[PDB]
């Protein structure tokens, strides 16, 4: 389980 | 008659050629071979004058070499305080296409002219405080190329009509008209004694004139080009020329021939302005290639380059005290080098 | 850390190309004043924006692909990263839009363009652009903080994440997508379509004898490049807002949803950074003015 | 900095303010150079643009853009020097008398010298083939025939794409298009795309000449914008 | 060239009055203009300044707030609106033009003046209030300053003025050694960084009057007490 | 009339130019070199002056 984060 | 006169003229030309050749005991490059080289001359831009809107066609120094007039095709003359970079005066012209300007040696007047064919003499010392036209000297049937003051009342002019003229400013009339070149006269330089002056024209010749009466005492005839620039050696015994064959040539008024040719194979661009340093060792030439080159007037070697301009170097002049070199260019900037 | 190698492999070419291109632009525009014209101010601002995007995002992205949880800076750095990234992205978008408007006026109102074109106007418009860029960055910055997986139980992990509630973030992202991708794309497309129409016509279309002698030689390249510019903007910036909206919309991440989002993020990153890589190529390079200026500058270096 | 030095700086800045006010006018005015032999109707164009002095600044305005038109009226035959001043002009308006066939070759060589000049190379030429009424009368009357001066007129067909006006006699059209073709042929060689020619058949009575210059300048500025804005 | 001041007359203490000066015969806009007062039977005293284009305004500490100086370039008129006039403000007020560029001659023209009747700075000392002399003699009027007027740029900012009986002051020497237009070469300036001397080399009947020194280094412009020459 | 008059003017001008006295180029070069040597010290461009004297 891995999540990139929305390039804010 | 005509063919006899032509034969006489050709024989006289051969006589002049023979006399000049007979005077060629040695070359300047031989005599100056022993003298120490000038070394590299790394002049740097000490001031940049940002005032003009359009191309800077001409500039001239004051005799108290701090003030500096410059002309541009936008119809302005700006009197510059070189030390402070301040603008002393901005003179609106009635003709946009000013090709030459001059500062009177007294500093009281500034002349300018161009395609208008009118030498407009401006009074800087009016009691009204504004700068005002004193005279609109009219008489040339062609564009003015150069103007130089002899005094507050005498201004010599060169024009595309092939003739130079000496003007009485008060009268507004030509005191003497100098019998024409074959082509447009492009450059003038008054001798330091102000009795002689030399003129360069679009025919590949430069003519030494006597101001007292208009006789071309000597004609110098080596060039493959139009003489865009002319300047007297500081002692008045020699004068340098510049032309669109990319060569400057140093002529001697007493040997009546070219002493030295300043040329380098990498220079294909024409020469737009020429001026000496106070001592005469440095000959500064402006070029269409946006550069100004410093030449060892004796050794003929290139001593350095002034590289700051981004368009045709248009005019350059060395202060009477030799402190600084001004260089105007079509980029609308004057850069002072020292 | 699944994607680090294959994604870095494709990022590095984009990074090198974009850095070289934008540095070339920033050099040439300054190296000689014949290039210092008002439109080159807009293009220089775009080059700066794209260079900043590359340098500020590309390294941190590969770093977080190397290891995600240990985020580095601490609160001040989260605000700086978020705000600067948003500002440079909005700045690039608005520079594209202002270049488009200036070209439109230059083609359909050439006299107006020559008369209004001044460095004062250029710098004023750049100021407005960057002002909006920093201003509209603040709403998205304010909702960003540090999340922790630290507990008082006794038995770091400080990722830079949206801390304030997700619905406001979704509102922010939707409004930003509308104002900074949909309206800009509409403006750019309409303006360049009208430019292509005007460059097809001549003499108000009264040229009964034809215009192929003058118009077509330019039109042939001009219409292709206009299509290229509009498509580059749309295709490269769509994935960016796509990934932002994707994260903002979902309420609880299933593992399959997370995997598909990660793939979307990788693809979006490659397209988005290809944006900043190709912008100098299509806006400054591949143009005769810049080619001539570049040759002149290289010759000046070749002294 | 002394009080007087500060006041001098203030005077300098007030000169700079005036210079900016003049820079606005300088940028907002389009410069045009009007060339043409004494046979050309350039003087009549100047007089009908009724919206020893070597330069004649003529000013007129069309659709709220200001044009300054310069005629060098009292200067010597040679121009290789004073023509250098006129780079950075929007266009050169070259007027040639299309009727006097004897002078057409001289006009062609003058156009060549203008087109191939080192400094003008970036400057477009608006080419007014003037006195078309006289050309019509002359070719209709047949008293003088272009073939005698230009042999290739015997083998020149009217271009199939031409768009003659109503009432055009075929010979008038053919002659005028041959003259235009000669000038355009001089223009297309060595053009290099940086500058282009805009031929116009005109009569000095025609009031539309101002619109012709307006449209041609609009196109010239459009190309300059294409290059300046990196579109090409 | 003319400067005709108007607005004088009787004003009760604490009142307000506006002086005016109609400039004609010169480019009013290009000249910075000065108001200089002269208390009855006393020396000159600087009042106010307004530069070309009104970009710079200075006032004497004696008049700050009370007086406001303004100009109307299209009407070629200079104004000095006075408020809360004190008895010490009674004086003849001269409108004075000045133009500032390299080689300019500030204070080169003074208006005829208008009379107003009511009801750390550099100090200049003139050694003598009066000097008896007859034509043909040489007179060396002397001056001294509390601070060296020789600025780093090489200018010694000392001005000299001659006020003949009933006339407004006339500029003689603007920098300590530069002679004004229309002034005979008989007048010759000289000085050191702190002590100065005006030599009238061959006196004439036209030379009798009060000679005032002035400094233009710092802004409160301070005149000397004035050295009178008497036949 | 005018053509042969111009030719006569040219002939006379060439005559007066031919009659001038001319010194050897060696002496002229020596004189220019002497002037350059004599005034070398007074040329700020040839020998840069200290920064305090600009």
């Amino acid at each position: 389980y891995f999540l990139f984060r929305p390039r804010n | 008659e005509l063919d006899q006169l032509r034969q006489e003229a050709e024989q006289l030309k051969n006589q002049i050629r023979d006399a000049r050749k007979a005077c060629a005991d040695a070359t300047l490059s031989q005599i100056t071979n022993n003298i120490d080289p000038v070394g590299r001359i790394q002049m740097r831009t000490r001031r940049t004058l940002r005032g003009h809107l359009a191309k800077i066609y001409a500039m001239h120094w004051g005799t108290d070499s701090r003030l500096l007039v410059s002309a541009s095709q936008d119809g302005k003359l700006i009197i510059w305080d070189s030390y402070t970079t301040n603008k002393v005066h901005a003179i609106p012209l009635r003709s946009s296409w000013v090709m030459t300007c001059a500062y009177a040696p007294s500093g009281n007047y500034v002349a300018c002219g161009g395609l208008d064919n009118i030498c407009s003499i401006y009074n800087l010392k009016t009691r009204e405080g504004n700068v005002r036209v004193s005279r609109e000297l009219a008489g040339h049937t062609g564009y003015l190329s150069c103007c130089r003051f002899l005094d507050d009342n005498q201004i010599v002019t060169s024009s595309g009509d092939t003739t130079c003229a000496l003007w009485d400013i008060e009268t507004g009339q030509q005191t003497t008209t100098f019998t024409g070149h074959t082509g447009d006269v492009m450059s003038l330089s008054l001798a330091p004694d102000t009795r002689l002056f030399v003129s360069g024209a679009c025919d590949a010749s430069a003519k030494l004139w006597d101001v007292r009466e208009g006789m071309c005492r000597q004609t110098f005839t080596g060039h493959e080009s139009d003489i865009n620039a002319i300047c007297f050696f500081p002692n008045g015994n020699a004068f340098a020329t510049g032309s669109d064959d990319a060569t400057c040539r140093l002529f001697d008024l007493r040997a009546d021939q070219e002493l030295m040719t300043y040329s380098h194979d990498n220079i294909i661009c024409g020469i737009t302005s020429v001026s000496f340093s106070k001592s005469g060792r440095l000959l500064l030439a402006g070029y269409d290639d946006f550069n100004c080159n410093v030449w060892d007037a004796l050794k003929a070697d290139r001593a350095g380059v002034l590289a700051g301009h981004d368009n045709r170097v248009s005019c350059l002049g060395v202060t009477d005290d030799g402190m600084a070199v001004a260089t105007g260019s079509w980029d609308s900037f004057l850069k002072i080098w020292n | 850390s699944h994607f680090f190698l294959p994604v870095s492999v494709v990022y590095v070419p984009i990074f090198v190309v974009g850095v070289i291109g934008n540095v070339l632009v920033c050099l040439v525009i300054l190296q000689h004043q014949a290039m210092k014209t008002p439109t080159n101010y807009y293009l220089f601002s775009l080059a700066v924006s794209d260079l900043l995007v590359l340098l500020l995002g590309m390294p941190l992205e590969v770093y977080e692909m190397w290891r995600n949880y240990p985020f580095l800076f601490g609160p001040v750095g989260c605000y700086f990263k978020t705000a600067l990234f948003e500002t440079v992205c909005f700045a690039s978008i608005l520079s594209i839009t202002t270049v488009s408007v200036e070209r439109y006026v230059a083609i359909l109102h050439p006299f107006r363009a020559k008369l209004q074109s001044t460095r004062r106007r250029a710098l004023r418009i750049l100021g407005i652009v960057w002002g909006f860029s920093v201003l509209f960055s603040l709403p998205n910055t304010s909702i960003h903080g540090i999340k922790f997986h630290y507990f008082p139980n006794g038995s770091g992990s400080a990722t830079c994440t949206v801390i304030k509630p997700m619905w406001i973030y979704n509102f922010i992202i939707q409004v930003t997508s509308f104002l900074f991708y949909l309206l800009p794309m509409t403006v750019i497309s309409v303006l360049y379509y009208l430019m292509a129409l005007r460059l097809k016509k001549d003499k108000s279309l009264e040229a009964d004898e034809g215009n192929a002698n003058i118009q077509r030689p330019c039109r042939k390249s001009v219409n292709k490049m206009l299509f290229v510019l509009v498509l580059v903007f749309a295709i490269c910036w769509a994935p960016f807002h796509i990934d932002r909206l994707f994260f903002s919309f979902v309420e609880e991440w299933s593992e399959s949803l997370a995997a598909v989002f990660n793939l979307v993020h990788v693809v979006s990153g490659v397209f988005f950074y290809l944006s900043s890589a190709v912008n100098p190529i299509i806006y400054n390079l591949l143009s005769r003015r810049f080619q001539a200026a570049f040759q002149n500058v290289i010759s000046s270096f070749h002294k | 900095l002394s009080a007087e030095d500060k006041a001098a700086v203030e005077r300098s800045k007030m000169i700079e303010k005036q210079l900016q006010k003049d820079k606005q006018v300088y940028r907002r005015t389009l410069r045009l150079l009007l060339l043409g032999a004494d046979n050309s109707g350039k003087s009549t164009i100047v007089k009908q643009m009724r919206i020893t002095s070597g330069i004649f600044e003529t000013k007129f305005q069309v659709d709220k853009v200001n044009f300054h038109m310069f005629d060098v009226g009292a200067q010597r035959d040679e121009r290789r020097k004073w023509i250098q001043c006129f780079n950075d002009v929007t266009a050169i308006i070259f007027v040639v008398d299309s009727s006097d066939y004897n002078r057409l070759q001289e006009a062609l060589n003058d156009f060549k010298s203008i087109w191939n000049n080192r400094w003008l190379r970036t400057i477009s030429v608006i080419l007014f083939l003037n006195k078309q009424d006289l050309l019509a009368e002359k070719v209709l009357a047949g008293k003088s025939k272009i073939e005698d001066y230009f042999p290739e007129f015997a083998r020149y067909t009217t271009p199939e794409d031409a768009t003659p006006e109503p009432g055009e006699d075929p010979r008038v059209t053919r002659a005028k298009y041959f003259i235009r073709k000669e000038f355009v042929d001089i223009s297309t060689a060595s053009g290099d795309g940086r500058h282009i020619c805009y031929p116009h058949f005109t009569c000095s009575v025609d009031t539309e000449n101002a619109r012709r210059i307006f449209n041609d300048c609009k196109d010239i500025i459009l190309q300059m914008n294409l290059r300046e804005y990196n579109l090409v | 060239v003319q400067l005709v001041e108007s607005g004088g007359g009787l004003v009760q203490p604490g009142g307000s009055r506006k002086l005016s000066c109609s400039a004609s015969g010169f480019a009013f806009s290009s000249f910075g203009m000065h108001w200089v007062r002269q208390a009855p039977e006393k020396g000159l005293e600087w009042v106010a300044y307004i530069s070309s284009g009104s970009g710079t305004i200075y006032y004497a500490d004696t008049v700050k707030g009370r007086f406001t100086i303004s100009r109307d370039d299209p009407k070629n008129t200079l104004f000095l609106q006075m408020t809360s006039l004190r008895s010490e403000d009674t004086a003849m007020y001269y409108c004075v033009r000045s133009i500032y560029y390299y080689g300019s001659s500030p204070f080169d023209f003074w208006g005829q003046g208008t009379t107003l009747t009511v009801s750390s700075d550099i100090v200049m000392t003139q050694a003598t209030s009066s000097v008896p002399v007859t034509p043909g003699e040489s007179v060396s009027i002397s001056c001294r300053s509390s601070k060296s007027l020789l600025h780093s740029n090489g200018n010694t900012y000392l001005y000299w003025f001659l006020q003949r009986p009933g006339q407004s002051p006339q500029l003689l020497i603007y920098r300590m050694s530069n002679l004004a237009s229309g002034v005979p070469d008989r007048f010759s300036g000289s000085g050191s960084g702190t002590a100065f001397t005006l030599t009238i080399s061959r006196l004439e009947a036209e030379d009798v009057g009060v000679y005032y020194c002035m400094q233009h280094l710092e802004y409160p412009l301070t005149f000397g007490a004035g050295t009178k020459l008497e036949l | 009339t005018a053509s042969i008059a111009q030719a006569r003017k040219l002939v006379e001008q060439l005559k007066m130019e031919a009659n001038i006295d001319r010194i050897k180029v060696s002496k002229a070069a020596a004189d220019l070199m002497a002037y350059c040597e004599a005034h070398a010290k007074e040329d700020p461009l040839l020998t840069p002056v200290p920064a305090s004297e600009n």
